[PDB]
RNA sequence: UUAAGUUAUUAAGGGCGCACGGUGGAUGCCUUGGCACUAGAAGCCAAUGAAGGACGUUACUAACGACGAUAUGCUUUGGG
RNA sequence: UGACCGAUAGUGAACCAGUACCGUGAGGGAAAGGUGAAAAGCACCCCGGAAGGGGAGUGAAAUAGAACCUGAAACCGUGU
RNA sequence: AAGUGAGAAUGCCGGUGUGAGUAGCGAAAGACGGGUGAGAAUCCCGUCCACCGAUUGACUAAGGUUUCCAGAGGAAGGCU
RNA sequence: GCCCGUACCGCAAACCGACACAGGUAGUCAAGAUGAGAAUUCUAAGGUGAGCGAGCGAACUCUCGUUAAGGAACUCGGCA
């Protein structure tokens, strides 16, 4: 229940690889220079 | 169906949301309470059609015995407007059709706004 | 649970205090060194 | 030339404000603040204060372009940290570290 | 073009070398504070109320020192 | 006066010491020195609610800006 | 002439790691509208709903020693 | 018509437990319906909505409800 052995800085690198965040939609406002999010609306992005 | 907290509280929290939605127009909750309040809501205006007084004693089983409207300066207790300008301003198909507007997530948690208005 | 050490003011006078340290010469010793240390609190 | 503009010590764990800076890392300031206007993180708005102050630093001081411009380097060294105590059971007390962030943001231009 | 056979490119991440940063307070240099002695004063204080304290006193500030309702001090010699 | 110490040393105390704190009580008892020759301690403009930056200015020096002489390892990062 | 050489004493003190973005975040039921602001699930007012109900009610005593009222906040503080 | 206490908490976020700790802390007063009752279930006053949330409805652990036909065959023992 303890860890027998302390973990390296290469075996701690390599358990996050995969922790990351991905990238949102990012969906461009038709005419209003602005940015809504997908299938959403905002106060600045018309569209 | 979804839920949220135990049997008689949720039952609860739906009655006033329902009722907070009638005498308001247009409210902003969360995505799951507001995919939940489009099904209480819509089946008290198809009771309001009929216009009979059996269906009035039903409507009364959900909608909250108080909340005299204020915006009105007078004494009116929601199932009024409800049976008498709700009631009277709808034809459609889908009796009191709903209409949702998703928005931008809350600070505090994660949890993604939305805004029901009347249709 | 009633734990140990029950405040009490008189009480705190009583078995301590600077009028009972005086009236015994056992208790005379230990008020002289605490003055020699520089204790700022002498009972 | 560039522009570079600094934070210097910010209430935020390092490691938590370095899952931000490897999405706006070699891309357009254009892009970059839209990027930063859509994450849903606790360390969005304060990086876009700091690109946003350094966007401002290369048009009054070189007064050169805005739509053709890219950040080169973004990082974040480590701070002092605060030491707290936590009272655990039976007696025992625990630690608590509250680290900080040293946020730097360098734009250019696509040339030395 | 076929059929057979020999070798590539990729880097999600890691490894070594080099260049530049941050945290941390070791090392070097310095001294208002100490330690061991030497020569010589000295070796007591107190019912004429002691040692040590409590509460006070500035023009403005909490400690620390000095001071006592004549309270950050008085009268008398000087030196300066 | 010294083939004594030079800030983990020398007194427990070079600075807020018998003080923070700990115990019903007798009692136990720490950590903490250094901007510059002189505050000349950043007038003014730009981004931000502010904190903090980027120019400018003071200086022999600003990677000497009160986390203030020198700044070593462990540890954390970016480019190649 | 010596306080003369450090890798080990479950050695003393300080700084930083690994486990890990893991365990945990310790009493009532909340929902919406308006307001304030750079920023609101958390602050202010309003309406409805619910909990304690010989008590999470009201008042003496012990004990603690300004936590009491008003105006202004930069953080630190408050398990968000 | 002298002297001392009088703020605020006080069955508790200010007392004793290192903590805004499911514990401990002497007395006085205490309404309606159902009832012999300070028991039991609702409620008037008064006091509060309790100091991280939002989605989902896997295994496993913990509290709770029901179960065809049989009825201790379970087990150290009708333990629960």
């Amino acid at each position: 229940a303890v860890p027998k052995r302390r973990t390296s800085k290469t075996r701690k690198n390599k358990r996050r690889t995969h922790f990351k965040i991905s990238v949102p939609g990012m969906t461009e406002c038709p005419n209003c220079g602005e940015y809504k999010l997908s299938h959403r609306v905002c106060k600045n992005c018309g569209s | 169906r979804k839920l949220g907290r135990t049997s008689d509280q949720r039952k609860a929290m739906l009655r006033d949301l329902a009722t907070s939605l009638i005498i308001s127009e247009r409210i902003e909750t969360t995505e799951a309470r507001a995919k939940e309040v489009r099904s209480v809501v819509e089946k008290l205006i198809t009771l309001g059609k009929k216009g009979d007084l059996a269906s009035r004693r039903n409507a009364a089983k959900t909608l909250r015995n108080v909340e005299i409207l204020n915006e009105d300066e007078t004494t009116q207790t929601a199932l009024q407007k409800l049976f008498g300008e709700i009631a009277e301003r709808y034809t459609e198909r889908q009796g009191g059709y709903t209409r949702i507007l998703k928005q931008g997530p809350r600070r505090g948690d994660g949890a993604e706004s939305v805004i029901i208005e009347l249709v | 649970v009633k734990r140990t050490y029950q405040p009490n003011k008189r009480k705190h006078s009583k078995v301590h205090g600077f009028r009972k340290r005086m009236s015994t010469k056992n208790g005379r010793k230990v008020l002289a060194r605490r003055r020699r240390k520089g204790r700022k609190v002498l009972s | 030339m560039e522009a570079k503009a600094v934070a210097r010590t910010i209430r935020i764990a390092p490691r938590k404000v370095r899952l931000v800076l490897d999405l706006i890392r070699g891309k357009n300031a254009a892009e970059a603040i839209a990027i930063l206007k859509l994450t849903n993180k606790a360390s969005s708005p304060v990086i876009e204060k700091v690109l946003m102050s350094a966007l401002a630093n290369a048009e009054h001081n070189y007064d050169m372009n805005t739509d053709e411009l890219v950040v080169k380097e973004a990082y974040a060294n480590e701070g002092p940290t605060l030491k707290r105590f936590r009272p655990r059971a039976q007696g025992r007390a625990s630690a608590i570290n509250k680290r900080t962030s040293h946020i730097t943001i360098v734009v250019s231009d696509g040339k030395e």
